[PDB]
């Protein structure tokens, strides 16, 4: 009944991309390592499905990538098959027994299109476009409809926010957000979607706002204790962890805990490797 | 460079 925190990959205090596996367990406040990804990838992201950790897309300094690879938790890790494209900074959640992937970055453009995983064929297929370019934005699932928000289309940093209808295949407009964010964080927390941070066109943001779904309206949250951009963020056992990242001047080591209870943010640990823009999820042990 | 990253 006890879930863990994982951080993959991203960009470390060297300057160049990282191949660093770390779990993190709130409850000892413990950390240890996992074996490394087999390549060293910023700019990327990462789901569990079914106790399978999946990396996927990112950077190593050279290309993007398509490729993406798995280990199973219960440790080595393997290649499964590539994404129809490459991209860093997308987003990426698990629906159904799938994942979807959308958004991102080539080194050229920057992707309306969606792709999608099935485990069981070992196939990414293409799904309809979002209606703008983003790349830096979250994808995140609320009772079987997925939202992308904010991020970045080459020119803009972006408020707006699209949910996509399973049942019928398309994006839709929903309210946005009050600030554009691009490298927010995104988690579901309580049926409501929190978008923590990141970064909007001139300041780092420790500013987080929340979407009531019931409602279709956003409000403002306690500010984080410090800015965090391109950070991860996840829900274990009801709190909401800011995970690493880019406080403007340094890369944190460092993540924050959003306990509705308090409604306040408190630092439960200092001692991560310090990055940005890595991949996060939930394991279940 | 993805806007407001880390010098590189
Ligand atoms: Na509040």
């Amino acid at each position: 009944a006890n879930e863990v925190l994982l951080v993959v990959g991203g960009f470390g205090s060297q300057q160049s991309p990282i191949d660093v596996v770390e779990k993190y367990d709130p409850k000892t406040q413990e950390w240890s390592f996992l074996p490394s990804i087999t390549r060293k990838r910023r700019y990327v992201a990462s789901v569990s499905l079914h106790d399978r950790i999946y990396v996927i897309g990112g950077y190593d300094g050279r290309s993007r990538l398509s490729s993406v690879e798995c280990l199973d938790y219960t440790g080595v890790w393997y290649s499964v098959a590539p994404m129809n494209v490459r991209r860093g900074l997308a987003g990426a959640t698990t629906l159904g027994d799938m994942i979807y992937v959308s958004g991102g970055f080539d080194g050229s453009r920057r992707h309306t299109s969606m792709e999608r995983y099935d485990p069981n064929i070992d196939q990414w297929s293409m799904l309809g476009d979002m209606q703008t370019a983003r790349e830096g934005a979250g994808l995140v699932v609320a009772s079987g409809v997925i939202y992308c928000l904010g991020g970045y289309d080459g020119l803009n940093i972006l408020n707006s926010v699209e949910k996509y209808d399973p049942h019928t295949g398309h994006w839709t407009n929903v309210t946005p957000m009050a600030t554009k964010r691009s490298g927010a964080g995104v988690a579901l927390l309580n049926d409501h979607i929190y978008v923590v941070g990141g970064f909007d066109g001139t300041a780092h943001l420790s500013s987080v706002e929340a979407y009531n779904i019931r409602t279709d309206s956003w409000t403002t949250v306690t500010s984080m204790t410090t800015p965090r951009c391109y950070v991860g963020a996840t829900v274990l056992r009801g709190r909401l962890y800011a995970i690493a990242g880019y406080d403007g001047n340094s890369l944190l080591s460092s993540i924050e805990c959003y306990d509705p209870i308090i409604d306040s943010w408190e630092v439960v640990t200092s001692m991560g490797t310090q990055r940005c823009d890595a991949g996060v999820c939930v394991l279940r042990e | 460079g993805p806007p407001g990253g880390p010098p590189v």
